[PDB]
């Protein structure tokens, strides 16, 4: 009984220590641009002003 | 594009197009005739001057020597209209740009050389005046009778023609 709960308690203790590495690599992996900037506005490529719009500003 | 800065020069460029670009004629109208005749030009050359546009754009970027060829036929078709008004409506058409001319070219100070010069370039060319974007309830301003804008004096000449033509029954 003693070497079932002393493993118990070191098998909650590896539980700790592999969701620890986890959230440290997660937090690194790198976020949509929905997700870490905007989720409404998703498209990052801006339109500049309207005013004068000539034909031919346009560049993909 | 911004206008030029503290000093400048302006330098004139002396070299010839290169052969292989095909050359083309330039509209000779200055800034009162081409006023007097635009309205005409778009409704002529809508097509062509789309394409134009729509090369241009489509060029992302090359536009001035990818869309030579469109700028071609968009050049011709300007000439064409305004020779076909030096052809049949050249009085009126005159009339209509000296008058813009004394009246710091405001369409509004020119409405009766207008109207005969719609009436001509409608009778002699099939060409009709017509203000995008309005719904049937709005009225084009240069239809208007009784406009709250008015020009301070009223073109001589333009006047005389004007009642001229209401005698006559052209107008």
């Amino acid at each position: 009984d003693i070497l079932n709960e002393e493993a118990k308690i070191v098998q909650a203790l590896n539980n700790q220590r592999e969701l620890t590495i986890k959230m440290h690599e997660l937090k690194r992996e790198e976020k949509d641009y929905a997700h870490s900037y905007s989720p409404l506005f998703s498209d990052p490529v801006p339109q500049g002003g309207s005013i004068g719009k000539a034909p031919g500003s346009s560049r993909e | 594009p911004r206008e030029a800065a503290a000093h400048w020069v302006p330098f004139e460029d002396k070299a010839n197009m290169p052969d292989n670009v095909p050359d083309v004629v330039e509209v000779g109208a200055t800034s009162a005739p081409l006023l007097s005749a635009s309205y005409f030009i778009g409704a002529k050359c809508k097509p062509y001057n789309d394409d134009f546009m729509l090369c241009r754009e489509e060029s992302q970027g090359s536009g001035a020597i990818d869309c030579l060829k469109e700028g071609r036929r968009v050049t011709r078709c300007a000439v064409s209209v305004i020779e076909d008004i030096n052809k049949s409506c050249l009085d009126e058409f005159r009339l209509h740009w000296q008058c813009l001319e004394q009246n710091n070219h405001q369409l509004s100070g020119c409405r009766k050389a207008e109207a005969l010069l719609n009436k001509c370039v409608f009778t002699k060319l099939n060409l009709e005046k017509k203000i995008p974007g309005l719904r049937p309830d709005e009225e084009p301003v240069f239809l208007k009778k009784d406009p709250w804008i008015k020009p301070a004096v009223d073109d001589f000449k333009s006047v005389r023609a004007y009642a001229e033509a209401k005698k006559n029954g052209t107008l």
